[PDB]
């Protein structure tokens, strides 16, 4: 019979009615299951030993897709589904939360022989990326709420990404200045929401699935790491001192995460070699934050 | 009062333990390579302290016994047996126990089954935890020793030119049980002067080595003299010992791993047409993460006359991106996988050995999956009546004829491919209407995939 | 917004006559819940046929027998007698699958519904595929 | 546990769907588990190989659990 | 520019103005950080997604320190700042913690280029050293309020640790009747002091660092390891039955825990080879835990 | 229809992609243990079932290829040439994408720079990601192939005496690509019989090797002869390949490493003044975590007439 | 629930053998699944006994049907014990890997029907699967 292979898969987003094949995707992990009501019903009458096990709801899924950049830029709709505003191809955290509600969609799990997972009333919840020296990905996670087999699907041929793009060395900067020795920059977004049970008693011997959802908050966040580097004795530009506003870009050759203003804290470990860690998030009253996708040639 | 040599081993297959004929054992012809044996595992227990005085003692224990390993080499031989007159390796049991967990039967589909062509080995029916079950018998001198429960590991054959056509065998026995008395005479079950003069007669020479390799997504036959290789069966059989503190224990049952046939095949850069050269540019242009490859591998040679050959044949095959191998002389190494079309349909692929391979032997066992099983090699297509052409509004239902006229399958498919002038239906009633003024063709192929072409250029007009 | 399954396999038992039934509902999503109101089936004709392949020049193995229940209750069924059960075991595949020697593959099948008139539109539409397997019987 | 297979497109025995009630039996040469009816959870892990996995355990009113002990032929 | 190497430093401890350098330094762990106070103002009128945080508070650091034995003893000086009172090289564990707050320190740790980082308001919380078959070092642990960076430092040329113990096999004896089979005998002392907190709203726009602390108790403990062995059948002196009262000693040719009157509670382990456990603990009414320095010769 | 031997492979090294002139590309003289290639990676999918009757198949796919590897040694030859009368080694470009990741400008003086008077060599502009980019050609017989943006991951030096001074070059490049027509005329760009008279008539011979080496902490020079010893620039440089399920990935960029410049030698133990015992001595009896020494390896021997030396 | 009309029959050796089927219509709308037992009318079970599954395969036996009780829903399918010897006199000599007592002696498959009930004839499979026959000792 048909066996199911990972590697021969094929994963489509379907929103607004036309399929995203996120292709260049480097793994994926998910799962399903069902929530049950077991009770044991142990009496002086008698003391049972079976249960009474009813499966009632969905367990919602949590799905988790690793996708390589790529020439295209499709995967900034990941950015533009969990809720930033976008001018040009650049992506904006908002000063509020738009909607109550998150941004929901389905998504195909395709395989071989007509054979599919159907996830459907999905959000982006988490997207964070390490600019390191190795090749940047963005892990994605989304959560489900009904997950199903179909026979027929959505499948897509023409919205895919293209070659990923080259490794290019990130560098942060203030304002102009660089700031030495880097070692590890990881970015962080969140659109933290949650599910709104609505299990009743009119659901009683049915299946229920999770189906509306709104949003706690929207965060931008980055953990930057460094060698403790200190140019003079008594230095005032490297030290560690918190910086309560401080304007920071964690710059690359394809993308450029932007704090107006950034509130940092500094951690010191006394490693082989001496370590700080900085703890990047927008101040109170910063600009929004700025994602910039440059494809090629900025 | 003697010492044991071991030129003087003799090694005998058996699926029985008791009422040995020559239908259940037959000598194995090995060579010096033979080995065979059993290890012991075994623990010491040490007391660590850390003050003055320590107590410095040790302690071992007897805790287990491992899988007995033995392993052979022998030469491939197929010859044709005055008993039954059908074609028969004399190490076929191996073989079975190999391809298939049932039963032997050599009249039958699947496994190790002869013909009065070829002998014949497929892994149709390897669907088992537990293959055909064998015990080698080993004779030195006089003393006498089995391997209990036997089950054929791997065959590992190397395409070593200048050299015999060979194989060796690997596998693992529950235990290996030294017995007193003869189970059966020797003499009487061993290969006698007869068989072993027609064995003889035919040998498999590595040098003679024809391969045929074909790209199953292109079309496309190369030319690739071989300058070395090697092809393997493996079972991955792991042998399961029980743990027990208080007594040493021997493997109780094995269980099957994944089936893989491999393989590796060395030659030079060829720059002449579909060369080793084109295959390699190819193969590192396209970089697909799937290949489809059709390899024949032709051990002895393929000739008019009758010549021994032993075939292997990958149908839907995998080949890695080639690397350039730097020597003296340029070359490159095309190592391949081959893989089924599902993964529980088995037939990864099939051997076909015979003392008597005439080219046409050959071929039709590469296109059909038996010797003797005839396979179409030409097609010239007939219209209905000997028509050459064809006007607006008339049918055209055309025949065909075939050869060889023995053909298993004389059936072909319809189809239309250059110009859009007719139709053709499953039984080949081609059909017109009007405005078909351009020349349109027909084209018709075989159902048993040999690759046979029938073309023919009908020039419809618009008529008088 | 959700997804169809017009691909469905169907299973037949040798020996035995094939019944299916098929209920087109007409359907909406408005202020008041979803209503349905059965199709009227008048000018509906169905038409299906299995070949042992997709590629051209398939040999057909059968055709199925088309008629409409109800057009009030918009039910139409569609399913072949026993005779063409048999004629499509006949010409099955002899390939079996372990854990259940019964199932064998027949080759596949389509069902368009149409609707031709004078005045109506030449309209077809493929309602369904799929592939169509046999549960080999021993009696009779 | 088991590999996700599936023979048929929209398979009715082989699928996600929970099973209320369904005799079930884990049989070896030695020793046979029984469950005379089952609550049947069925879990399914993307892995490299689909894997579903179930979760049995005897209804409400099944009939007691059997556990068979054969020594040697049955 | 200075990078700053963990191999290339220098650890001195400032105590009653002399400097301490801990030269036979094995390896030591140290962090900074500080606290903030993150809150989100959501509102109604604006569900808004940039949180309001300040920096307020040094979190308290957390340095451990690995040390040799040296043949001046100068780390018996841990011993000294816990608590222990001192009669010649012996150290007792007084009955009663002798005050309420415990003994505070500085912590210089040098680097090259003037570069240091200066822990203030020490105290050591922590030490435990492992008997074994391995060479003997005691992991110290101390806790500091305020951490700063400074320019000019505390440097012990002269205090400073000798060259190391060689090593010498363990023995546990009681009176004089040898243990037999000893495996890792483990001693444990601690001052579980904690810092009390007094952060006030005059505080407020200001980084608070803690400064004074409280002692909760003082302890002496033990692990000690054997292999089950037994001489007779139904032996009395070996077995598993608890201890109420015994004079214990576990004893090296350069240290030496003494307890008076010892409760021992037992535990066997069915491994490969049977292993007993201890638990010793001085009892109720012991005298004082003693611990002997010895340098040379005893 | 023809056979490729590999003693008619010419290497030709490279800065460019198109335009290659004198400037851009020279041929680089190679020896017999020359060898390049790229090896791909793959992956079986295997079913492990339990049950009687279970299902023994794999299958394979390609999902990677590695980065592509070449490697060959050549001859220290310092000579000068007529054009620029500046002491200048055929392999230049080489020396200079191993020390410095600039544009190379031999009147500098960082990287690979020459003069009237000898050719240097110093990795005091090294600090960058990516050094000098290189495109190696390779010409055997009658085909062609080159190896896209190669980096010199290191050169080994072995000081072999009774042997020439001769330097292995190992790197890594993106991809190995197969060229069906002529770059350039290697004819021309290849090195000519006069500038061949000129760098033969300048060999270094490894046996006539002086060390000098002096303790900066105490200011004592010893008198070492050597047995037998080896230095290596290494650059540790690692190259990224992206991971995707469904296509086959070819390396994109790298990073270097740390910059190592280690070495080993060989020597016998002399009783007399400032010898090898004195210097193994004062070595075991300083017991420092720290030296600091002044080594100066002179390949090809120090001679108050005009001799060649590395 | 699903389908679970393979079940596989082991008949004895040397013995006669009946097999009785109460037949029932569970209904899980309600909690309490409706135990109304189907009313046997117009009804008659048909099923032979064939070594294996190809065409032309020789009738091992055939079953001889029972209806008794249609009221209550309950049904009987028996053989008699000559049958049963026909049976096993055709078995494979192969034994069964859980059960050294059984061989595998072919295939059968019952089916219900309603001959004319409302002019049609609507006949379909009741069950199916493998027939053991156990060996005895007795005789």
């Amino acid at each position: 019979m048909f066996y199911s292979l990972m590697r021969e898969s094929k994963i489509v987003i379907e929103y607004d009615g036309r399929g995203y094949h996120f292709d260049a995707l480097s793994n994926y992990d998910a799962s399903t299951s069902f929530q049950e009501f077991k009770t044991l019903r142990r009496t002086i009458h008698n003391r049972t030993n079976y249960a009474d096990s009813i499966i009632n709801a969905q367990d919602p899924s949590s799905i988790s897709l690793a996708i390589n950049f790529s020439t295209t830029l499709i995967e900034s709709n990941f950015f533009d589904w969990m809720g930033f505003t976008r001018e040009g191809n650049s992506l904006f955290l908002p000063r509020n939360t738009p909607n109550i509600e998150p941004i929901m969609f389905n998504m195909y799990i395709i395989n071989h022989n007509n054979s599919c997972i159907y996830f459907e009333n999905c959000y982006v919840s988490t997207v964070d990326f390490s600019l390191d020296k190795s090749i940047p990905i963005l892990n994605v996670g989304i959560e489900s709420g009904k997950f199903s087999e179909v026979s027929t699907f959505r499948d897509g041929y023409t919205i895919t990404q293209g070659e990923v793009l080259p490794y290019s060395a990130p560098a942060v900067y203030t304002n102009s200045s660089p700031l030495p020795a880097l070692i590890s920059a990881s970015m962080s977004f969140q659109q933290q929401c949650s599910w709104r049970e609505d299990r009743n008693i009119f659901d009683i011997n049915k299946i229920y699935t999770n189906k509306r959802a709104y949003v706690n908050e929207m965060n931008a966040s980055a953990t930057l790491a460094f060698y403790y580097v200190k140019r003079l004795v008594g230095d005032k530009f490297l030290n560690l001192d918190p910086e309560t506003r401080t304007p920071l870009i964690i710059k690359n050759k394809y993308v450029s995460i932007t704090f107006p203003l950034a509130r940092i804290s500094k951690r010191l470990n006394f490693s082989d070699l001496y370590q700080v860690e900085y703890d990047v998030i927008p101040t109170a009253d910063s600009d929004p934050v700025e994602i910039n996708f440059f494809g090629e040639r900025k | 009062m003697s010492l044991q040599l071991l030129r003087n081993t003799r090694i005998f297959v058996s699926t029985v333990k008791t009422g040995h004929n020559k239908t259940n054992t037959q000598e194995i012809l090995v060579q010096d390579d033979i080995s065979w044996g059993q290890d012991s595992n075994s623990t010491d227990i040490t007391v660590n302290e850390a003050g003055p005085r320590p107590t410095r003692g040790s302690k071992r224990f007897n805790d287990s016994l491992n899988a007995a390993e033995w392993s052979f080499s022998t030469y491939i031989l197929p010859y044709k047996d005055k008993n039954t007159s059908k074609q028969i390796v004399p190490d076929y049991m191996l073989w079975h126990a190999l391809s298939s967990g049932r039963a032997i039967n050599l009249e039958g589909t699947t496994g190790a089954h002869n013909n009065a062509t070829n002998f014949m080995v497929n892994f149709k029916d390897n669907s088992y935890h537990e293959l055909a079950m064998l015990h080698i018998y080993i004779l030195t001198d006089k003393t006498w020793s089995y391997i209990d429960s036997c089950q054929i590991n791997q065959a590992e054959v190397n395409v070593d030119i200048e050299d015999i056509g060979r194989v060796t065998w690997s596998g693992n026995g529950n235990q290996l049980i030294p017995l007193d008395e003869q189970p059966f005479d020797p003499d009487q079950i061993g290969i006698d002067d007869e068989t072993y003069m027609t064995i003889q007669g035919s040998y498999i020479k590595n040098k003679l080595t024809i391969l045929k390799i074909k790209d199953m997504d292109t079309n496309k036959s190369y030319d690739i003299p071989i300058t070395g290789g090697t092809f393997t069966i493996n079972n991955n059989i792991t042998y399961l010992t029980p743990n027990v503190m208080s007594r040493v224990t021997i493997p109780i049952g094995s269980f099957t791993g994944a089936f893989e046939l491999t393989g590796s095949l060395t030659a030079y850069l060829n720059d002449k047409s579909l060369g080793s050269m084109e295959l390699y540019k190819d193969l590192i242009k396209t970089l697909k993460v799937v290949n489809r490859f059709e390899i024949a591998l032709v051990l002895g040679g393929e000739y008019d006359d009758e010549r021994p050959a032993a075939i292997l044949v990958a149908k839907q095959a995998h080949v890695n991106i080639p690397t350039i191998e730097t020597d003296d002389v340029l070359g490159t190494s095309v190592e391949f996988k081959a893989i089924p079309s599902d993964l529980d349909a088995g037939d990864e692929g099939y051997l076909g050995f015979s003392s008597k391979y005439t080219r046409t032997t050959i071929n039709n066992l590469i296109v059909n999956g038996d010797g003797a099983t005839d396979a179409v090699t030409a097609i010239t297509v007939k219209s209905a009546g000997n028509v050459t052409t064809l006007n607006r509004s008339a049918t055209l239902q055309m025949s065909v004829e075939v050869t060889p006229s023995s053909a298993r399958n004389k059936e072909v498919t319809w189809a239309i491919t250059a110009g859009d002038a007719a139709t053709i239906n499953a039984t080949g009633l081609l059909r017109a209407d009007a405005s078909k003024t351009g020349a349109v063709t027909v084209e018709a192929t075989a159902k048993d995939g040999s690759g046979v072409k029938g073309t023919k250029v009908i020039t419809v007009t618009a008529g008088g | 917004m959700s997804t169809e399954n017009r691909v469905i396999d169907l299973v037949v038992d040798e020996n035995v006559p094939y019944g299916l039934l098929m209920q087109f509902m007409d359907v909406d999503d408005s202020v008041y819940p979803s209503t349905s109101k059965p199709v009227d089936l008048t000018d509906f004709s169905l038409r299906g046929s299995i070949k042992s392949s997709l590629e051209d020049g398939a040999e057909t193995v059968a055709s199925f027998t088309t008629a409409i229940v109800d057009a009030a209750q918009g039910v139409a069924s569609i399913s072949l007698p026993v005779s063409a059960v048999t004629t499509i075991a006949s010409k099955a595949s002899k390939e079996r699958d372990r854990y259940n020697p019964r199932q064998r593959l027949a080759g596949y099948y389509d069902v368009i519904i149409t609707r031709t008139a004078v005045g109506s539109a030449a309209s077809s539409f493929r309602i369904m595929e799929g592939k169509v397997y046999i549960s080999d019987g021993v009696t009779q």
